[PDB]
RNA sequence: UUAAGUUAUUAAGGGCGCACGGUGGAUGCCUUGGCACUAGAAGCCGAUGAAGGACGUUACUAACGACGAUAUGCUUUGGGG
RNA sequence: CCGAUAGUGAACCAGUACCGUGAGGGAAAGGUGAAAAGCACCCCGGAAGGGGAGUGAAAUAGAACCUGAAACCGUGUGCU
RNA sequence: AUGGUAGGAGAGCGUUCUAAGGGCGUUGAAGCAUGAUCGUAAGGACAUGUGGAGCGCUUAGAAGUGAGAAUGCCGGUGUGAGUAGCGAAAGACGGGUGAGAAUCCCGUCCACCGAUUGACUAAGGUUUCCAGAGGAAGGCUCGUCCGCUCUGGGUUAGUCG
RNA sequence: ACGCGAGCUGGGUUCAGAACGUCGUGAGACAGUUCGGUCCCUAUCCGUCGUGGGCGUAGGAAAUUUGAGAGGAGCUGUCC
RNA sequence: AGAUGAUGAGGUUAAUAGGUUCGAGGUGGAAGCAUGGUGACAUGUGGAGCUGACGAAUACUAAUCGAUCGAAGACUUAAU
């Protein structure tokens, strides 16, 4: 698997940060390799959310960061709550996938292959 | 470790014959706008 | 590592400086030289 | 009928600008613009500015049609260099080089 | 058509020549400044505060010159218009 | 006698930038045009730059401004 | 008769200047560039482009009178080469500004120092301090940012030193 | 190049220190002993190990092959 | 398979990679509930639960629409 030019702990932390931000925003802009790695992470999180049980909730809290969303109608929830409420309902019938990568052009400061990754 | 003779123009420009840029693909965007980069929905009007 | 010239305004003006040059005949000669050469600063 | 544009004292080295200049020489203007948009090099937008200035000169001052033009000449020459004493290393010198870019565009007639 | 033989065409790049450009500041022309001397005055100041400077002074202002709280100058005699 | 690598170290910002704790050492750097008439206006461009137009005898005389050598860097081609 | 190094003798070519004479020049001088020209050599003309004010010729006379080498001096410019290097360290996403954003602002998360990467006071430095404006140069990349540039402001003591 | 330090050590010897013995009026010496004592280099050309691009081979291609040559291998024991 | 580039497996008439499901192997008995124990703890539900690179299956996701390059079997002689 990919190392992403980082150490083990840095990689783990960045992956779970990416996954949390994706659950928050539903589309994010990043590099190709990071997207190709975080894909599996977020898909496994959605699988846990579809299972729905307490043990899966805890095994997902192992990964997700504790973040508060400002929901419409002045409501507030967590990424875990969103994952287990809405994102599981949207994909209750879908078997796999849940994410799509769309390539964009290179950045300026680098020649890095930029990419959007979006929930479907 | 150091060069014993200077390099001539001939040798220099011979060495610089594989030092160039290739050409991109340029599949012309059938949807709209500027020409899209291949397999890339380009930010500047691409529809790949 | 420690380097030469640890500055000090007092010691500068005391070992160099106008009054110290004028206190001795040979220090009055360096001023005459700098004046003759046209030096903008004498001390 | 030829329309020309030159950009003087660009802070990029001629060796670097010539690499991308070599791709557009002898091309049509539209495909050259496309190549410059799809190349990721620092000199591409600069050369694009020069090319579009030349085409605008052709359209305004000579009343030529921009649909049937080709890049006839495209070159970079050396400008004056700037000397900088690199303090980071050990008392070394660094020449910041610069280029005079020129492109001329023609309809291919007389 | 089959054998045997001969001999091309390509320029990724390079060489020579020619043309056109850029860089760079030699060459020519010039002088605002200097070098060596001639002749004729003078040979230099200072406690009535010198040689040298520092701070300031223009309506606007940095530098240099001029000037000094009467400050980018004051009075007066004589030229000039 | 020199005519800007010359001739004073200094034709210009000179015993100044700069170096050195200090005594001291000590540079580089001249030329638009007769006249500033020093490019109104339009176009590309964020601007710099430029292309026209115009001043001028001349603008490859446009302030990086007389002449503009060679090294060096390029673009085109005839022979190979 | 005519190979020739140390070396001796002789005859000459060019450079700057001076005297005299005689000439050339905006109908374009010197310089620069090119050429398939002349002379036994040093070297001399002519033609054409560029340039835009001084310069040849004859005879004689004076010299700062001829460079390829001195690990020579001073300036320009190459080669190595798109090479080595870009100076210890955790960043990710979103939103914003903008011609233009990995590098600037804001927000959330994460992480680091923690008898210190914290907070004061001396020495030293001397306006680097604060608001706006700016991207030509500086910043080992970028830059809308800045200890950089421009404009204007800012240091208040009977008890502190 | 008593093969090989721009491939490695640095035990030896020999540079500054110090000591024993001997010699020397002495400063010091022996080379007779003893403890200690800084080993730089980003590979231009040839060369070598691998690995690609271009062109050629009388039409253009995919695949399977011959083999002029070249390299490798080559040791030995005990027991019935 | 590999420094890059090459090489090979695949490009929707598709199992190339990912995900999903199920396995293999690895670890070794999840959580929750109940019971016993004063309590540390233990027992059962239950070879449990978890599982990177390995295997199979399944088009849920992505391998899109496209564009470029690419020949025109000479001449001479002898046989036919």
């Amino acid at each position: 698997y990919r190392k992403l030019g980082r150490t083990s702990d840095q990689r783990k932390a960045m992956l779970r940060d990416l996954a949390t931000s994706l659950i928050i925003s539903e589309r994010i802009e990043t590099t190709e390799a990071r997207a190709k790695e975080v894909r599996s992470v977020v898909e496994k999180l959605i699988t846990l959310g579809k299972k729905g049980d307490l043990a899966s909730r805890r095994n997902a809290a192992k990964t997700l960061r504790n973040v508060e969303i400002l929901n419409e109608d002045e409501t507030t929830q967590t990424a875990l709550q969103k994952l287990f409420g809405e994102i599981a309902e949207r994909y209750t019938e879908r078997q796999g996938g849940y994410t799509r990568i769309l390539k964009q052009g290179p950045r300026r400061g680098d020649g890095a292959e930029s990419v959007i990754i979006e929930l479907v | 470790a150091v060069p014993k003779r200077r390099t001539s123009k001939t040798r220099k420009n011979k060495r610089r014959t594989h030092f160039k840029i290739s050409v991109p693909g340029m599949t012309e965007c059938p949807n709209c706008g500027e020409y899209k980069l291949s397999h890339r929905v380009c930010k500047n009007c691409g529809s790949y | 590592v420690k380097r030469t010239y640890q500055p000090n305004k007092r010691k500068h003006s005391k070992v160099h400086g106008f009054r110290k040059r004028m206190s001795t005949k040979n220090g009055r000669k360096v001023l005459a030289r700098r004046r003759r050469k046209g030096r903008k600063v004498l001390s | 009928m030829e329309a020309k544009a030159v950009a003087r004292t660009i802070r990029i080295a001629p060796r670097k600008v010539r690499l991308v200049l070599d791709l557009i020489r002898g091309k049509n203007a539209a495909e050259a613009i496309a190549i410059l948009k799809l190349t990721n090099k620092a000199s591409s937008p600069v050369i694009e500015k020069v090319l579009m200035s030349a085409l605008a000169n052709a359209e305004h001052n000579y009343d030529m049609n921009t649909d049937e033009l080709v890049v006839k000449e495209a070159y970079a020459n050396e400008g004056p260099t700037l000397k900088r004493f690199r303090p980071q290393g050990r008392a070394s010198a660094i020449n910041k080089r610069t280029s005079h870019i020129t492109i001329v565009v023609s309809d291919g007639k007389e």
